[PDB]
Protein backbone atom coordinates (compact mmCIF):
# COMPACT_ATOMS: atom_id res chain seq x y z
CA UNK A 1 0.00 0.00 0.00
CA UNK A 2 1.41 2.82 -1.00
CA UNK A 3 -0.72 5.17 1.16
CA UNK A 4 1.12 5.00 4.30
CA UNK A 5 4.81 6.15 2.48
CA UNK A 6 2.77 8.94 0.43
CA UNK A 7 1.86 9.77 4.22
CA UNK A 8 4.81 9.49 5.84
CA UNK A 9 6.19 11.62 3.10
CA UNK A 10 3.66 14.16 4.14
CA UNK A 11 5.02 13.82 7.65
CA UNK A 12 8.32 14.80 7.01
CA UNK A 13 7.17 17.74 4.25
CA UNK A 14 5.57 19.26 7.34
CA UNK A 15 8.68 18.61 9.62
CA UNK A 16 10.91 20.61 6.49
CA UNK A 17 7.82 23.49 6.47
CA UNK A 18 8.16 23.76 10.13
CA UNK A 19 12.18 23.90 10.50
CA UNK A 20 11.94 26.55 7.62
CA UNK A 21 9.48 28.37 8.59
CA UNK A 22 10.57 28.94 12.22
CA UNK A 23 14.17 27.29 12.84
CA UNK A 24 15.33 28.77 9.37
CA UNK A 25 18.42 30.35 10.54
CA UNK A 26 19.62 28.13 13.23
CA UNK A 27 19.36 25.41 10.74
CA UNK A 28 20.95 27.16 7.79
CA UNK A 29 24.32 28.30 10.34
CA UNK A 30 24.26 24.64 12.25
CA UNK A 31 23.79 22.14 9.74
CA UNK A 32 25.68 23.74 6.69
CA UNK A 33 29.04 24.48 5.79
CA UNK A 34 30.44 28.10 5.59
CA UNK A 35 33.18 30.19 4.12
CA UNK A 36 36.08 31.24 5.92
CA UNK A 37 35.73 35.22 7.22
CA UNK A 38 38.39 36.77 4.55
CA UNK A 39 41.28 38.19 6.55
CA UNK A 40 43.04 41.52 4.95
CA UNK A 41 46.52 40.76 6.23
CA UNK A 42 45.83 36.96 4.49
CA UNK A 43 46.15 39.22 1.50
CA UNK A 44 49.18 41.16 1.77
CA UNK A 45 50.95 38.16 3.24
CA UNK A 46 52.53 38.30 0.00
CA UNK A 47 53.65 41.43 0.67
CA UNK A 48 57.32 41.86 0.47
CA UNK A 49 59.95 44.54 0.36
CA UNK A 50 62.98 45.28 -1.76
CA UNK A 51 65.17 47.86 -3.29
CA UNK A 52 65.67 50.08 -6.73
CA UNK A 53 68.52 52.11 -6.93
CA UNK A 54 68.05 54.28 -3.93
CA UNK A 55 64.52 53.98 -3.01
CA UNK A 56 62.99 51.49 -0.65
CA UNK A 57 60.44 49.14 -3.01
CA UNK A 58 57.40 47.64 -2.44
CA UNK A 59 56.24 43.90 -4.30
CA UNK A 60 53.89 41.23 -3.90
CA UNK A 61 50.85 43.64 -4.07
CA UNK A 62 48.22 41.57 -5.99
CA UNK A 63 45.68 44.88 -6.78
CA UNK A 64 49.11 47.06 -7.36
CA UNK A 65 49.08 46.41 -11.36
CA UNK A 66 51.77 49.06 -11.72
CA UNK A 67 54.69 49.25 -8.84
CA UNK A 68 54.21 51.80 -6.37
CA UNK A 69 57.13 53.06 -4.35
CA UNK A 70 56.96 52.84 -0.04
CA UNK A 71 56.22 56.17 2.12
CA UNK A 72 57.38 57.06 5.50
CA UNK A 73 55.70 58.48 8.40
CA UNK A 74 55.76 61.84 6.75
CA UNK A 75 53.61 60.58 3.87
CA UNK A 76 57.09 60.81 1.37
CA UNK A 77 59.01 58.13 -0.67
CA UNK A 78 61.88 56.88 1.05
CA UNK A 79 65.32 57.38 -0.61
CA UNK A 80 67.92 55.25 0.46
CA UNK A 81 71.75 55.22 -0.56
CA UNK A 82 72.00 52.09 1.52
CA UNK A 83 68.76 50.32 1.32
CA UNK A 84 70.48 46.84 -0.03
CA UNK A 85 72.97 47.31 2.81
CA UNK A 86 69.94 47.46 5.22
CA UNK A 87 68.34 44.67 3.95
CA UNK A 88 70.81 42.35 4.02
CA UNK A 89 71.98 43.50 7.65
CA UNK A 90 68.08 43.01 8.66
CA UNK A 91 66.49 40.68 6.44
CA UNK A 92 69.74 38.81 5.39
CA UNK A 93 70.77 37.66 1.75
CA UNK A 94 66.74 36.46 1.18
CA UNK A 95 63.83 38.42 0.30
CA UNK A 96 61.13 38.42 3.33
CA UNK A 97 57.24 39.27 3.26
CA UNK A 98 55.19 39.93 5.76
CA UNK A 99 54.68 36.41 6.40
CA UNK A 100 57.30 35.15 8.15
CA UNK A 101 57.50 38.50 9.81
CA UNK A 102 54.45 38.08 11.66
CA UNK A 103 54.74 34.49 12.01
CA UNK A 104 57.84 35.93 14.16
CA UNK B 1 13.13 0.23 0.05
CA UNK B 2 14.96 -0.54 3.62
CA UNK B 3 17.50 2.09 2.78
CA UNK B 4 14.90 4.86 2.53
CA UNK B 5 13.39 3.64 5.88
CA UNK B 6 16.35 3.63 7.43
CA UNK B 7 17.37 7.25 6.09
CA UNK B 8 13.90 8.35 7.09
CA UNK B 9 14.47 7.32 10.82
CA UNK B 10 17.73 8.55 11.04
CA UNK B 11 16.45 11.92 9.81
CA UNK B 12 13.83 11.54 12.38
CA UNK B 13 16.85 10.88 15.04
CA UNK B 14 18.80 13.61 14.47
CA UNK B 15 16.28 16.24 14.09
CA UNK B 16 15.10 15.17 17.20
CA UNK B 17 18.32 15.38 19.00
CA UNK B 18 19.29 18.47 17.68
CA UNK B 19 15.43 19.84 19.11
CA UNK B 20 16.15 18.21 22.99
CA UNK B 21 20.20 18.93 23.33
CA UNK B 22 20.93 22.14 20.91
CA UNK B 23 19.69 25.56 21.56
CA UNK B 24 16.17 25.88 19.86
CA UNK B 25 15.93 29.80 19.31
CA UNK B 26 17.90 32.29 17.51
CA UNK B 27 19.46 34.28 20.31
CA UNK B 28 21.22 31.01 21.93
CA UNK B 29 22.58 29.42 18.78
CA UNK B 30 23.75 32.66 17.38
CA UNK B 31 25.87 33.06 20.54
CA UNK B 32 27.13 29.42 20.05
CA UNK B 33 28.62 30.29 16.65
CA UNK B 34 30.16 33.61 17.81
CA UNK B 35 31.70 31.79 20.26
CA UNK B 36 33.31 29.58 17.73
CA UNK B 37 34.05 32.43 15.00
CA UNK B 38 35.21 34.90 17.79
CA UNK B 39 37.54 31.85 19.14
CA UNK B 40 39.46 32.03 15.30
CA UNK B 41 39.17 35.88 15.10
CA UNK B 42 40.87 36.04 18.27
CA UNK B 43 43.26 33.54 17.16
CA UNK B 44 43.98 35.91 14.17
CA UNK B 45 44.35 39.04 16.03
CA UNK B 46 46.89 37.32 18.95
CA UNK B 47 48.66 35.99 15.79
CA UNK B 48 49.61 39.71 15.36
CA UNK B 49 52.30 40.82 18.28
CA UNK B 50 51.24 43.22 21.05
CA UNK B 51 55.00 43.34 22.49
CA UNK B 52 57.87 45.60 21.87
CA UNK B 53 59.19 45.59 18.32
CA UNK B 54 62.65 47.25 16.96
CA UNK B 55 62.32 48.31 14.12
CA UNK B 56 64.30 50.77 12.07
CA UNK B 57 61.44 54.28 11.60
CA UNK B 58 62.31 56.64 8.52
CA UNK B 59 61.27 59.60 10.26
CA UNK B 60 61.93 61.58 6.69
CA UNK B 61 62.87 60.92 3.17
CA UNK B 62 66.99 60.05 3.83
CA UNK B 63 66.54 59.74 7.94
CA UNK B 64 66.19 56.65 9.65
CA UNK B 65 66.31 55.80 13.22
CA UNK B 66 65.80 52.22 15.37
CA UNK B 67 63.48 52.54 17.98
CA UNK B 68 61.18 50.16 19.95
CA UNK B 69 57.39 49.96 18.81
CA UNK B 70 53.86 48.03 19.91
CA UNK B 71 51.10 46.94 17.73
CA UNK B 72 47.69 46.04 18.10
CA UNK B 73 45.12 44.70 15.13
CA UNK B 74 41.86 45.42 15.51
CA UNK B 75 38.93 43.10 13.64
CA UNK B 76 36.07 45.53 13.88
CA UNK B 77 37.45 47.85 11.33
CA UNK B 78 40.26 46.14 10.26
CA UNK B 79 43.16 48.79 11.13
CA UNK B 80 46.83 48.41 13.01
CA UNK B 81 46.99 50.62 15.90
CA UNK B 82 51.56 51.39 16.10
CA UNK B 83 52.28 53.12 19.63
CA UNK B 84 56.05 54.93 19.49
CA UNK B 85 57.41 57.32 22.12
CA UNK B 86 53.60 56.79 23.76
CA UNK B 87 52.48 57.85 20.47
CA UNK B 88 49.26 55.74 18.59
CA UNK B 89 49.15 56.13 14.92
CA UNK B 90 46.43 54.34 13.36
CA UNK B 91 46.97 52.56 9.60
CA UNK B 92 44.05 51.11 8.21
CA UNK B 93 44.95 47.95 5.56
CA UNK B 94 42.45 49.12 3.04
CA UNK B 95 43.62 52.37 2.43
CA UNK B 96 46.68 52.79 -0.01
CA UNK B 97 48.25 55.47 1.74
CA UNK B 98 48.27 54.11 5.03
CA UNK B 99 49.15 50.19 3.91
CA UNK B 100 52.30 52.08 2.04
CA UNK B 101 53.08 53.87 5.04
CA UNK B 102 53.07 51.12 7.81
CA UNK B 103 54.71 48.52 5.12
CA UNK B 104 58.55 50.00 5.80
CA UNK B 105 57.90 49.39 9.55
CA UNK B 106 56.61 45.88 9.60
CA UNK B 107 58.81 44.90 7.03
CA UNK B 108 62.34 46.12 8.67
CA UNK B 109 61.53 45.21 11.83
CA UNK B 110 64.14 42.41 13.73
CA UNK C 1 19.36 42.80 64.23
CA UNK C 2 16.77 39.90 65.37
CA UNK C 3 17.86 37.69 62.14
CA UNK C 4 21.86 38.67 62.78
CA UNK C 5 22.54 34.91 62.97
CA UNK C 6 20.84 34.45 59.89
CA UNK C 7 23.07 35.99 58.17
CA UNK C 8 27.26 34.81 57.29
CA UNK C 9 30.46 36.70 58.73
CA UNK C 10 32.38 34.91 55.25
CA UNK C 11 31.05 35.13 51.89
CA UNK C 12 28.90 33.15 50.72
CA UNK C 13 29.75 31.28 47.07
CA UNK C 14 25.90 31.10 46.13
CA UNK C 15 26.75 29.42 42.71
CA UNK C 16 27.65 26.47 44.83
CA UNK C 17 25.14 26.41 46.84
CA UNK C 18 22.65 26.02 43.80
CA UNK C 19 25.23 23.59 42.21
CA UNK C 20 25.40 21.48 45.65
CA UNK C 21 21.31 21.45 44.90
CA UNK C 22 21.28 20.67 41.23
CA UNK C 23 23.67 17.82 42.10
CA UNK C 24 21.70 16.16 45.05
CA UNK C 25 18.32 16.14 43.56
CA UNK C 26 16.11 14.06 41.84
CA UNK C 27 17.10 12.66 38.18
CA UNK C 28 14.12 12.99 36.11
CA UNK C 29 15.48 10.06 33.44
CA UNK C 30 14.21 11.96 29.97
CA UNK C 31 16.87 9.59 27.96
CA UNK C 32 16.02 6.21 29.54
CA UNK C 33 12.34 7.07 29.42
CA UNK C 34 12.67 8.09 25.83
CA UNK C 35 14.84 5.03 24.90
CA UNK C 36 12.29 2.51 26.62
CA UNK C 37 9.38 4.56 24.81
CA UNK C 38 11.10 4.34 21.09
CA UNK C 39 11.35 0.43 22.03
CA UNK C 40 8.17 -0.02 22.84
CA UNK C 41 6.73 1.47 20.01
CA UNK C 42 8.90 -0.38 17.62
CA UNK C 43 8.01 -3.87 19.51
CA UNK C 44 4.50 -3.35 19.53
CA UNK C 45 4.34 -2.30 15.90
CA UNK C 46 7.43 -3.49 14.12
CA UNK C 47 8.21 -6.15 16.04
CA UNK C 48 5.01 -8.09 16.94
CA UNK D 1 -2.76 -7.22 11.26
CA UNK D 2 -5.47 -6.02 13.37
CA UNK D 3 -3.24 -5.76 16.88
CA UNK D 4 -0.65 -3.81 14.80
CA UNK D 5 -3.38 -1.22 14.28
CA UNK D 6 -4.84 -0.91 17.48
CA UNK D 7 -1.18 -0.56 19.03
CA UNK D 8 -1.37 2.38 16.00
CA UNK D 9 -4.26 3.50 17.24
CA UNK D 10 -3.39 3.73 21.01
CA UNK D 11 0.24 4.92 20.68
CA UNK D 12 -1.23 7.95 18.15
CA UNK D 13 -4.35 8.52 21.48
CA UNK D 14 -1.26 8.50 23.50
CA UNK D 15 0.42 11.62 21.75
CA UNK D 16 -2.60 13.68 21.33
CA UNK D 17 -2.96 13.04 25.11
CA UNK D 18 0.63 14.31 26.10
CA UNK D 19 0.13 16.86 23.49
CA UNK D 20 -2.83 18.27 25.32
CA UNK D 21 -1.03 18.01 28.69
CA UNK D 22 1.68 20.06 27.24
CA UNK D 23 -0.44 22.58 25.19
CA UNK D 24 -2.99 23.50 28.59
CA UNK D 25 -1.79 25.10 31.96
CA UNK D 26 -1.08 21.69 33.61
CA UNK D 27 0.74 22.61 36.86
CA UNK D 28 2.48 19.10 36.89
CA UNK D 29 3.49 19.67 33.14
CA UNK D 30 4.53 23.47 34.40
CA UNK D 31 6.73 21.59 37.88
CA UNK D 32 8.27 19.24 35.33
CA UNK D 33 9.67 21.82 32.79
CA UNK D 34 10.65 24.24 35.02
CA UNK D 35 12.98 21.65 36.69
CA UNK D 36 14.25 20.93 33.49
CA UNK D 37 14.70 24.35 32.59
CA UNK D 38 16.18 25.26 35.81
CA UNK D 39 18.81 22.63 35.95
CA UNK D 40 19.71 23.41 32.04
CA UNK D 41 20.06 27.11 32.78
CA UNK D 42 22.31 26.64 35.66
CA UNK D 43 24.12 23.63 33.33
CA UNK D 44 24.81 26.66 30.61
CA UNK D 45 25.98 29.44 33.23
CA UNK D 46 29.66 28.47 32.85
CA UNK D 47 29.65 28.65 28.86
CA UNK D 48 27.94 31.95 28.80
CA UNK D 49 30.61 33.15 31.31
CA UNK D 50 33.14 32.30 29.31
CA UNK D 51 31.87 33.53 26.42
CA UNK D 52 31.06 36.79 27.99
CA UNK D 53 34.69 37.21 29.70
CA UNK D 54 36.06 36.49 26.31
CA UNK D 55 34.24 39.12 24.42
CA UNK D 56 35.24 41.62 27.47
CA UNK D 57 39.02 40.98 27.47
CA UNK D 58 38.74 41.56 23.28
CA UNK D 59 37.27 45.12 24.48
CA UNK D 60 39.74 45.83 26.78
CA UNK D 61 42.74 44.79 24.76
CA UNK D 62 41.14 47.28 22.25
CA UNK D 63 40.77 49.83 24.93
CA UNK D 64 43.93 49.92 25.95
CA UNK D 65 45.99 51.94 24.00
CA UNK D 66 48.10 54.90 24.70
CA UNK D 67 46.61 54.92 27.78
CA UNK D 68 49.02 54.21 30.52
CA UNK D 69 46.84 55.30 33.65
CA UNK D 70 44.21 52.60 33.05
CA UNK D 71 47.06 49.88 33.92
CA UNK D 72 47.48 51.80 37.24
CA UNK D 73 44.83 51.84 40.41
CA UNK D 74 42.36 54.57 39.76
CA UNK D 75 39.53 55.68 42.97
CA UNK D 76 36.42 55.96 40.89
CA UNK D 77 33.11 57.14 41.06
CA UNK D 78 29.78 55.19 41.26
CA UNK D 79 27.20 57.48 42.80
CA UNK D 80 27.10 55.62 45.70
CA UNK D 81 30.51 54.52 46.46
CA UNK D 82 33.94 54.42 45.54
CA UNK D 83 36.09 51.38 43.56
CA UNK D 84 40.05 51.35 43.10
CA UNK D 85 40.19 49.64 39.70
CA UNK D 86 42.51 49.21 36.74
CA UNK D 87 42.94 47.07 33.96
CA UNK D 88 44.75 43.85 34.64
CA UNK D 89 48.07 43.74 33.19
CA UNK D 90 47.99 40.08 31.49
CA UNK D 91 44.15 39.17 30.64
CA UNK D 92 43.21 42.65 30.14
CA UNK D 93 39.97 43.08 32.41
CA UNK D 94 38.74 44.78 34.97
CA UNK D 95 40.76 44.55 38.20
CA UNK D 96 40.13 46.39 41.18
CA UNK D 97 41.07 45.76 45.14
CA UNK D 98 39.53 43.20 47.23
CA UNK D 99 37.65 42.99 50.40
CA UNK D 100 38.95 40.05 52.19
CA UNK D 101 37.83 37.52 50.22
CA UNK D 102 34.90 38.61 49.18
CA UNK D 103 34.28 41.11 46.55
CA UNK D 104 35.98 44.34 45.34
CA UNK D 105 36.40 47.05 48.47
CA UNK D 106 33.43 49.47 48.05
CA UNK D 107 33.66 52.66 50.26
CA UNK D 108 30.16 53.78 50.30
CA UNK D 109 29.49 57.01 50.12
CA UNK D 110 26.81 58.91 52.53
CA UNK D 111 26.44 62.24 49.50
CA UNK D 112 27.34 63.41 46.42
CA UNK D 113 30.63 64.99 47.85
CA UNK D 114 32.67 62.52 50.20
CA UNK D 115 35.77 63.29 50.70
CA UNK D 116 36.66 61.19 53.36
CA UNK D 117 35.44 58.08 51.02
CA UNK D 118 37.28 59.26 48.82
CA UNK D 119 40.53 59.38 50.69
CA UNK D 120 40.09 56.08 52.25
CA UNK D 121 40.00 54.72 48.57
CA UNK D 122 43.93 56.06 48.06
CA UNK D 123 44.55 54.82 51.60
CA UNK D 124 43.27 51.52 50.21
CA UNK D 125 45.61 52.07 46.73
CA UNK D 126 48.92 53.12 48.78
CA UNK D 127 48.89 50.31 51.71
CA UNK D 128 46.42 47.47 50.72
CA UNK D 129 46.56 46.89 46.84
CA UNK D 130 48.35 43.65 47.48
CA UNK D 131 45.25 41.58 47.28
CA UNK D 132 43.02 42.03 44.41
CA UNK D 133 40.01 40.79 42.55
CA UNK D 134 39.68 40.43 38.70
CA UNK D 135 36.33 39.93 36.52
CA UNK D 136 35.31 37.00 34.18
CA UNK D 137 36.97 33.62 35.04
CA UNK D 138 38.79 34.58 38.45
CA UNK D 139 35.92 36.00 40.26
CA UNK D 140 33.69 33.27 38.44
CA UNK D 141 36.12 30.60 40.37
CA UNK D 142 36.20 32.80 43.49
CA UNK D 143 33.02 34.08 44.40
CA UNK D 144 30.67 31.85 41.96
CA UNK D 145 30.01 34.76 39.59
CA UNK D 146 31.60 36.98 36.77
CA UNK D 147 30.25 40.51 38.25
CA UNK D 148 29.20 40.26 34.31
CA UNK D 149 24.96 40.18 33.70
CA UNK D 150 24.46 41.22 37.67
CA UNK D 151 23.46 44.91 37.66
CA UNK D 152 24.31 47.08 39.38
CA UNK D 153 27.97 45.62 39.14
CA UNK D 154 31.37 47.90 38.69
CA UNK D 155 32.07 45.43 36.05
CA UNK D 156 29.09 45.78 33.49
CA UNK D 157 29.24 49.40 34.41
CA UNK D 158 32.87 50.04 33.91
CA UNK D 159 32.65 48.18 30.82
CA UNK D 160 29.73 50.00 29.48
CA UNK D 161 30.29 53.12 30.19
CA UNK D 162 34.05 53.40 29.11
CA UNK E 1 -7.75 3.36 4.42
CA UNK E 2 -8.96 2.93 7.96
CA UNK E 3 -5.55 3.75 9.59
CA UNK E 4 -5.15 6.58 6.94
CA UNK E 5 -8.61 7.93 8.16
CA UNK E 6 -7.64 7.36 11.47
CA UNK E 7 -4.63 9.23 11.04
CA UNK E 8 -6.29 12.62 9.58
CA UNK E 9 -8.52 12.42 12.42
CA UNK E 10 -5.69 12.25 15.06
CA UNK E 11 -3.59 15.10 12.95
CA UNK E 12 -6.53 17.51 12.75
CA UNK E 13 -7.33 17.32 16.50
CA UNK E 14 -3.50 17.79 17.71
CA UNK E 15 -3.53 20.81 14.58
CA UNK E 16 -6.21 22.27 16.30
CA UNK E 17 -4.68 22.24 20.05
CA UNK E 18 -1.47 23.29 18.55
CA UNK E 19 -2.65 26.12 16.95
CA UNK E 20 -5.24 27.14 19.57
CA UNK E 21 -1.98 26.84 21.78
CA UNK E 22 0.11 29.11 19.36
CA UNK E 23 -2.00 32.02 18.24
CA UNK E 24 -0.39 34.44 21.39
CA UNK E 25 2.63 33.37 19.41
CA UNK E 26 2.76 32.81 15.62
CA UNK E 27 -0.28 35.25 15.36
CA UNK E 28 2.06 38.32 15.92
CA UNK E 29 -0.74 41.00 14.45
CA UNK E 30 -3.06 39.61 16.66
CA UNK E 31 -0.36 40.84 19.44
CA UNK E 32 0.28 43.89 17.88
CA UNK E 33 -3.67 44.20 17.51
CA UNK E 34 -4.41 44.52 20.90
CA UNK E 35 -1.30 46.02 22.59
CA UNK F 1 4.53 -2.55 9.33
CA UNK F 2 7.49 -0.18 9.97
CA UNK F 3 6.09 2.21 7.74
CA UNK F 4 3.35 2.69 10.35
CA UNK F 5 5.87 3.01 12.99
CA UNK F 6 7.75 5.86 10.61
CA UNK F 7 4.39 7.60 10.47
CA UNK F 8 4.10 7.40 14.22
CA UNK F 9 7.15 9.00 14.98
CA UNK F 10 7.40 11.95 12.64
CA UNK F 11 3.80 13.03 14.59
CA UNK F 12 5.45 12.32 17.56
CA UNK F 13 8.46 14.67 16.36
CA UNK F 14 6.18 17.08 15.00
CA UNK F 15 3.09 18.18 17.77
CA UNK F 16 5.40 16.51 20.95
CA UNK F 17 8.96 18.21 20.09
CA UNK F 18 8.59 20.36 17.49
CA UNK F 19 5.76 22.89 18.52
CA UNK F 20 6.94 23.32 21.72
CA UNK F 21 9.92 24.01 20.75
CA UNK F 22 8.08 26.89 18.39
CA UNK F 23 5.98 27.84 21.74
CA UNK F 24 9.75 28.47 23.75
CA UNK F 25 11.46 30.09 20.69
CA UNK F 26 8.77 32.66 20.91
CA UNK F 27 8.51 33.37 24.61
CA UNK F 28 12.08 33.83 24.76
CA UNK F 29 12.82 35.86 21.71
CA UNK F 30 9.59 37.98 22.56
CA UNK F 31 10.74 38.11 26.26
CA UNK F 32 14.45 39.84 24.57
CA UNK F 33 12.53 41.67 22.12
CA UNK F 34 10.42 43.37 25.02
CA UNK F 35 13.53 44.00 27.03
CA UNK F 36 15.66 45.26 24.13
CA UNK F 37 12.43 48.08 22.98
CA UNK F 38 12.48 48.97 26.73
CA UNK F 39 16.59 49.11 27.27
CA UNK F 40 17.91 50.32 24.09
CA UNK F 41 16.40 52.65 22.06
CA UNK F 42 16.21 52.01 17.86
CA UNK F 43 19.37 50.87 16.47
CA UNK F 44 22.88 50.08 18.76
CA UNK F 45 26.05 50.00 18.06
CA UNK F 46 27.54 45.88 17.22
CA UNK F 47 31.00 45.59 15.69
CA UNK F 48 30.46 49.37 14.22
CA UNK F 49 27.36 48.86 12.77
CA UNK F 50 23.92 50.06 13.21
CA UNK F 51 21.20 47.28 14.33
CA UNK F 52 17.99 47.31 15.20
CA UNK F 53 15.84 44.36 16.43
CA UNK F 54 11.70 43.41 15.71
CA UNK F 55 9.18 40.98 16.11
CA UNK F 56 7.57 38.99 13.24
CA UNK F 57 5.38 36.10 13.09
CA UNK F 58 8.97 33.91 12.32
CA UNK F 59 10.60 35.56 15.82
CA UNK F 60 13.10 38.41 16.60
CA UNK F 61 15.04 39.68 13.53
CA UNK F 62 18.15 41.72 12.84
CA UNK F 63 17.60 44.77 10.40
CA UNK F 64 21.13 47.11 9.60
CA UNK F 65 21.16 50.60 8.60
CA UNK F 66 22.42 51.03 5.12
CA UNK F 67 22.63 54.43 3.19
CA UNK F 68 21.20 55.06 -0.36
CA UNK F 69 23.68 52.80 -1.71
CA UNK F 70 23.39 50.46 0.68
CA UNK F 71 26.32 50.16 2.85
CA UNK F 72 26.86 50.61 6.88
CA UNK F 73 26.65 53.36 8.51
CA UNK F 74 29.33 53.64 11.25
CA UNK F 75 28.17 54.14 14.72
CA UNK F 76 29.84 57.97 14.78
CA UNK F 77 26.57 59.29 13.85
CA UNK F 78 24.40 57.28 15.71
CA UNK F 79 22.73 59.94 17.10
CA UNK F 80 21.48 61.27 13.85
CA UNK F 81 20.29 57.98 12.92
CA UNK F 82 18.32 57.84 15.82
CA UNK F 83 15.91 60.79 14.51
CA UNK F 84 16.26 59.52 10.96
CA UNK F 85 14.03 56.91 11.74
CA UNK F 86 13.43 56.06 7.63
CA UNK F 87 16.33 54.66 6.73
CA UNK F 88 17.06 51.99 4.67
CA UNK F 89 17.16 48.96 6.84
CA UNK F 90 18.33 45.65 4.63
CA UNK F 91 17.03 42.66 6.50
CA UNK F 92 19.73 40.20 8.10
CA UNK F 93 17.59 37.28 6.64
CA UNK F 94 19.23 37.56 3.12
CA UNK F 95 22.48 36.87 2.46
CA UNK F 96 23.75 40.02 1.27
CA UNK F 97 27.48 39.41 -0.28
CA UNK F 98 27.66 42.85 -1.23
CA UNK F 99 28.50 44.03 2.10
CA UNK F 100 31.19 42.05 3.47
CA UNK F 101 31.34 40.08 6.35
CA UNK F 102 27.30 40.37 6.87
CA UNK F 103 26.56 37.40 8.92
CA UNK F 104 29.35 38.05 11.24
CA UNK F 105 27.91 41.08 11.89
CA UNK F 106 24.13 39.56 12.36
CA UNK F 107 25.03 37.03 14.13
CA UNK F 108 27.20 39.18 16.79
CA UNK F 109 24.19 41.31 17.12
CA UNK F 110 22.05 38.37 17.88
CA UNK F 111 24.53 37.43 20.35
CA UNK F 112 24.83 41.35 21.84
CA UNK F 113 21.21 41.24 22.14
CA UNK F 114 20.98 37.95 24.23
CA UNK F 115 23.45 39.25 26.07
CA UNK F 116 21.55 42.52 27.23
CA UNK F 117 18.90 41.05 27.37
Amino acid sequence: VYKHRLIVLFEVFVVFILIYVFFRSELNMFFMPKRKIPDPIDRLRRANLACEDDKLMIYGLPWMTTQTSALSINSKPIVYKDCAKLLRSINGSQPVSLNDVLRR
Amino acid sequence: ASLLYLILFLLFVCISYYFTYYPTNKLQAAVMETDRENAIIRQRNDEIPTRTLDTAIFTDASTVASAQIHLYYNSNIGKIIMSLNGKKHTFNLYDDNDIRTLLPILLLSK
Amino acid sequence: LSNSDRFSTVPVNRAKVVQHNIKHSFDLKLHLISLLSLLVIWILIVAI
Amino acid sequence: KTSTLIFFVIILAISALLLWFQTSDNPVFNELTRYMRIKNTVNDWKSLTDSKTKLESDRGRLLAAGKDDIFEFKCVDFGAYFIAMRLDKKTYLPQAIRRGTGDAWMVKKAAKVDPSAQQFCQYLIKHKSNNVITCGNEMLNELGYSGYFMSPHWCSDFSNME
Amino acid sequence: MLVVIMFFIAFAFCSWLSYSYLRPYISTKELNKSR
Amino acid sequence: MITLFLILCYFILIFNIIVPAISEKMRRERAAYVNYKRLNKNFICVDDRLFSYNFTTSGIKAKVAVDNKNVPIPCSKINEVNNNKDVDTLYCDKDRDDIPGFARSCYRAYSDLFFTT
